[PDB]
DNA sequence: GTATGAAAAAAAAAATCGCATCCCGGTGCCGAGGCCGCTCAATTGGTCGTAGACAGCTCTAGCACCGCTTAAACGCACGTACGCGCTGT
């Protein structure tokens, strides 16, 4: 259940660099969830680039090729 | 070299093969990777000096990601570019919605 | 393995716009991921230009125009003109 | 007592985590997350040190992104105070979900 | 002396378009603008019938698309009445402008 | 002056297929604004593909290769 | 006939040529364009079936374009498939935010 | 004249197949046609570039699938998977 | 239903305070910058074939004519709901 590892006050840094001021509490949660669905939808492509290269260890490079394709490209990982 | 008669840095032979390895078409005019290679090397460029000016004004000899970033985000044509593009160690531009301040 | 990148070309650019300036390896892997990110979205507009138009071969024109369609105003005319001037100075080179 | 009124602290805490880079996110428990979600596509998989990293590097971004386009929605509400349904419409419309 | 009460037509005016498929803009002075927007980029060009039809086709579209969005940003702020300001921010978010 | 040809009932028609159902009088002008933008960057890329062809009448298929290059893709007029 | 040893409508012969030509790569697996046909034909189908249905419910013996938005948009799954794609008179779905109704 | 290439013969076959007493439209009929190149050109463009990714010059059977596993959603990539799996293995043996 | 003028209330301004960021120098280390051998990929230049460059024929279908019938568009104004701003829990 590693999902509340995302703790209260880390959310609270990443809203605050997205330059809010104030968070209802219920937020919390609803971040986790999105977070969750994002991983989700991301790893589930990356692990799908794994097991076509017939790897059992994911590659930054899996990652990125998805990251890519999902439309959210990340520069600084190669590719 | 090829790069040397035209006057660029970057590998014209480098550009033409991995054209032609690219799947891209069967046949790749010798013209191209020449134009391809300066547009990279002029970008490349224009990027690379507007950071290197963000890195004179942070007072450090030497570009890190956030520079790029910072040159990238305040450049309103490189941005519209880097669109659907995330810089690792980028940061965001300080900006903070007006209504927040207080009095 | 031999990993190549951009990395020397990035430098010696560097050294042509900033002398007196240097870049952090995790800078200079974004710079790398940047110029192919730009290579692939051109040679892809190209590669379609040439299918579109019935032609197998991708020319400097076809570069040109996908170039023109893929970078905001400003930055193409330059773009187009370093270009534009690099062929005709390799074609009289010989 | 000497004692900052309530936002303060948070517009300095917003200047202060705009400014710098560093992830903010405690690592191994993302790491833990990222393999625990792994597990349910495949089992007894392996990951590369700077794979993981790559990852929490977008998550940041992303959710950061989406907080700042959050923000908008909850101010276009005349509001200073981010809500779900503020998260909500801005995925709505960036088209993450209906 | 027989008048709907502000709205009910509007009510209804939805229902009737949202239902059918045609074209809301008049084919020629649409026709007119994309050949005066045309000249800006090239003089003396002619159009494919079908070219024409196919941006009209997307231009609509497209906006029915914004004012749905647009929609939405307004109710956020617990109003009826679209304004510009929700174009405005629908925009900001779907990433057409700044 | 043709972005006028785009008349005040034909917009309130877009919007009411959009589910709106009242419409502040600014809107009307910050539309065709919108749609003037719009149909600017599509067109010049449109025309840009017609350049290429050393055509001087512009195709279906020029329009359609641009709205699909805007990430709008188009069916119906042969993708 | 391929497409008839494969228990195919779509024609595996026209793919495996497309796929060459296409530039997709220098040499394609004769089990990729059966596999591919088949995919299509599958989706083809899919939606067919559902429009054909659309069509029934407005009692027409003819598919037109409405049919197909109405289809595709009604089903979550082709939705999300075809999410940046605008359907030639598609129209929309009726539906009107509740808020806006009368009480 | 020209000589355009479609799928709309294909289209028609299969309408029958699934709703044999009904038709299509011109209009619809373009559509399904724009439907099938997009896919088409979705896959095999992810399947270039997994082939690309992997150091491959060959796009098998197997590229396609891993293909429309990332480009289609759940419910419809396992049909899709399954009668794609299906027509490989019943063309293979049919000689 | 609308301009006079003095006690409630609500905001501005200014002296203690203390608190947290900004700038200086001074300490340590770590990863940027350049030396070597080593390889692979670029140059060189002929061997060959094919794309497209070039001029011409077909016909296409996109531009301009007409004048009538028509609904759509423009406009006005009358009045009701939708906004917007104030207060108070
Ligand atoms: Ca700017
Ligand atoms: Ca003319």
């Amino acid at each position: 259940d590693n999902i509340q590892g995302i703790t209260k006050p880390a959310i609270r840094r990443l809203a605050r660099r997205g330059g809010v001021k104030r968070i209802s509490g219920l937020i919390y949660e609803e971040t986790r969830g999105v977070l969750k669905v994002f991983l989700e939808n991301v790893i589930r492509d990356a692990v799908t680039y794994t097991e076509h290269a017939k790897r059992k260890t994911v590659t930054a490079m899996d990652v990125v090729y998805a990251l890519k394709r999902q439309g959210r490209t990340l520069y600084g990982f190669g590719g | 070299t090829r790069s040397s008669r035209a006057g660029l840095q970057f590998p014209v032979g480098r550009v033409h093969r991995l054209l032609r390895k690219g799947n891209y078409s069967e046949r790749v005019g010798a013209g191209a990777p020449v134009y391809l290679a300066a547009v990279l090397e002029y970008l490349t460029a224009e990027i690379l000096e507007l950071a290197g000016n963000a890195a004179r004004d942070n007072k450090k000899t030497r570009i890190i990601p956030r520079h790029l970033q910072l040159a990238i985000r305040n450049d309103e044509e490189l941005n519209k570019l880097l669109g659907r593009v995330t810089i690792a160690q980028g940061g965001v531009l300080p900006n903070i919605q007006a209504v927040l301040l207080p009095k | 393995s031999r990993k190549e990148s951009y990395s020397i070309y990035v430098y010696k650019v560097l050294k042509q716009v900033h002398p007196d300036t240097g870049i952090s390896s995790k800078a200079m892997g974004i710079m790398n991921s940047f110029v192919n990110d730009i290579f692939e979205r051109i040679a892809g507009e190209a590669s379609r230009l040439a299918h579109y138009n019935k032609r197998s071969t991708i020319t400097s024109r076809e570069i040109q125009t996908a170039v023109r369609l893929l970078l905001p105003g400003e930055l193409a005319k330059h773009a187009v003109s370093e270009g534009t001037k690099a062929v005709t100075k390799y074609t009289s080179a010989k | 007592p000497h004692r900052y009124r309530p936002g303060t602290v948070a517009l300095r805490e917003i200047r202060r985590y705009q400014k710098s880079t560093e992830l903010l996110i405690r690592k191994l428990p993302f790491q833990r997350l990222v393999r625990e979600i792994a597990q349910d596509f495949k089992t007894d998989l392996r990951f590369q040190s700077s794979a993981v990293m790559a990852l929490q590097e977008a998550c940041e971004a992303y959710l950061v992104g989406l907080f700042e386009d959050t923000n908008l929605c909850a101010i276009h509400a005349k509001r200073v105070t981010i809500m779900p349904k503020d998260i909500q419409l801005a995925r709505r419309i960036r088209g993450e979900r209906a």
